[PDB]
């Protein structure tokens, strides 16, 4: 169980750690988070009390180094930094645990939510979507645009999600226009799965990462990507049965965790009604359909 | 963007454009079966592809064999329309290809856009206008060539006859839409107006009677009256 220690908390901020959040007051004795479960990626994220705009945060994996958080008064944000020195880091953390100046990652033993939301998400794939090779952790915020969004402006601050476009030559074989448009299985299985993602776990990992960035940062391009990757599976008549069962589980836990007061902007009415009631897979998402009907019958 | 009355003169500028109407592509009669159920029987249709600046009509005849053994024909018809429009564009020399294709029905947008991916510089546009091109099959010579076709066939016409020798495209398109609107709203009366005098002839290479300028004024007034009468009848006004 690892630790993301903070050097201090100079500005009042709401701090998220995965699906949990804590309020920290200005200059409150706050020295970070302990007992972070090993074996999953994690995200630590921030909303300043004085700018409810720009949520931002850092994706990380404690197996990949000794990360701390230090406030930068010039750039005005809490920054993630790696502590090379395992023993500067160790004696410091040691102190802070002794003074009980760390909050405990508040996992309920029975609770598999975070695993369920991050099952296929790997740090190495995050770092390919979020290109910043000098760090082992990846920064995301509310305003970052996607590569696709940028084709329709700073390339270094982009989310390099795989571009999905249903009215594209990549999506449509010459001479199969109607076939490939109305049944996207070619695009899903040959172009995307076999060709670009290599396997369904990588596909699901990007889908899960896009959802989490939409939920935690309100990142609009991420929400677009999550919906596109759902729609591509649902609009395919031929999908491995194992992917369909896993997708239902994936979506179920995303819909379960979504904040109720965000469903209006996080859920695309057209995609969800098409996927649940019109598409080839309208009868393959039983758990997702049931939680959607009992929680957001308004959208449908 | 969508084509409407605000940008209507754009049809007669020097950017080559085509209207595509798919209303008459998939045509059926509905009848009872021996067992008392209902069945459809297809008859030949056509794609109506019209250059409104020049009058050139590319009438692609859709023979009923196209539908043999196919399911969801109303949906297939839109894709067949898109396939044939794209094939037409590919057959034209580059300097003859349209810069815009305006579809009369919004459901034609995605099929055409997909079939036209190889032509990124051709815009595909809907329209808010309620254009009466469905009534093309009330023009006798067009209906006749569609029904007599025994195989797929493209037939070329100028839907304006020789009018452009004397009037502008804008005026010719207004005259065409008036005639078509009238034929749509009351085919019998409209054809009576055009056809009441058999000594006014139609030239072998024309679709419409050879009205003098002053007879056209009379005819156009009669078509206006027809359309307004029908309008009051529909809405008890
Ligand atoms: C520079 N700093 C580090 O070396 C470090 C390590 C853990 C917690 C806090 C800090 C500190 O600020």
């Amino acid at each position: 169980m690892n630790t993301v220690p903070f050097t201090s908390a100079p500005i009042e901020v709401t701090i998220g750690i995965d699906q949990y959040s804590f309020n920290v007051k200005e200059n409150q004795p706050f020295h970070g988070i302990k007992d972070i479960p090993i074996g999953h990626v994690h995200v630590i994220h921030f909303q300043h009390a004085d700018n409810s705009s720009m949520r931002y945060g850092y994706w990380f994996d404690c197996r990949m180094g000794n990360f701390y958080i230090q406030y930068d008064p010039k750039d005005g944000l809490y920054k993630m930094m790696e502590e090379r020195d395992g023993a500067k880091f160790e004696n410091i953390v040691h102190n802070f645990k002794e003074r009980q100046m760390m909050v405990s990652y508040p996992k309920i033993d029975e609770d598999d939510t975070w695993y369920n939301l991050t099952e296929f998400v790997q740090m190495d794939k995050i770092r390919k979507i979020v290109r910043k090779d000098e760090n082992q952790f990846s920064y995301v915020d509310s305003s970052m645009t996607t590569v696709q969004e940028n084709e329709l402006s700073d390339p270094a601050h982009s989310l390099n999600y795989t571009v999905i476009n249903f009215k594209s030559r990549e999506a449509i074989r010459p001479g199969h226009e109607m076939e490939d448009f109305l049944d996207k299985s070619y695009y899903l299985n040959t172009v995307m799965l076999q060709g670009i993602f290599k396997n369904s776990s990588n596909y699901f990992g990007e889908l899960q990462f896009a959802f989490l960035n939409a939920m935690f940062f309100g990142n609009y391009g991420s929400s677009l990507q999550w919906h596109a990757m759902i729609e591509l599976i649902c609009s395919s008549a031929t999908v491995p049965k194992h992917m369909l069962d896993k997708l239902d589980e994936i979506l179920y836990y995303q819909i379960k965790t979504l904040p109720e007061q965000y469903s209006d902007i996080l859920l695309n009415e057209r995609v969800w009604n098409i996927c649940l009631y019109s598409s080839f897979q309208k009868n393959s998402l039983h758990n997702t359909e049931k939680i959607m009907e009992n929680k957001y019958p308004e959208l449908l | 963007g969508a084509m409407n009355s605000s940008n209507y003169a754009e049809l007669f500028n020097n950017d080559i454009k085509l209207f595509v109407d798919d209303t008459n592509v998939y045509r059926v009669t509905v009848h009872k079966t021996f067992e008392g159920n209902v069945a459809t029987k297809a008859i030949n249709g056509c794609i109506f592809t019209l250059n409104p600046k020049t009058g050139h009509l590319f009438l692609k005849i859709i023979h009923t064999s196209v539908w043999a053994g196919q399911k969801r024909l109303s949906q297939l018809a839109k894709w067949k329309t898109a396939e044939e429009v794209s094939a037409l564009v590919r057959s034209l020399p580059k300097e003859e290809q349209p810069k815009q294709i305006i579809v009369t029905r919004k459901a034609m947008l995605d099929p055409l856009e997909v079939h036209m991916l190889d032509f990124p510089n051709i815009a595909i546009r809907p329209t808010e206008l309620r254009l009466p091109f469905s009534a093309a099959m009330s023009i006798d010579k067009l209906s006749d060539v569609v029904m007599k076709a025994t195989e797929p066939q493209m037939v070329l016409f100028n839907i304006y006859d020789d009018w452009l020798d004397r009037i502008s495209s804008y005026t010719a398109f207004s005259r065409l839409t008036l005639l078509l609107r009238a034929l749509k709203t009351n085919e019998e009366s409209a054809k009576m107006i055009l056809l009441s005098d058999p000594t006014i002839t139609i030239k072998s290479y024309h679709l419409w009677p050879s009205f003098t300028d002053e007879q056209w004024i009379t005819i156009e007034s009669q078509m206006r009256d027809l359309i307004l009468t029908e309008y009051g009848r529909k809405y008890n006004v």
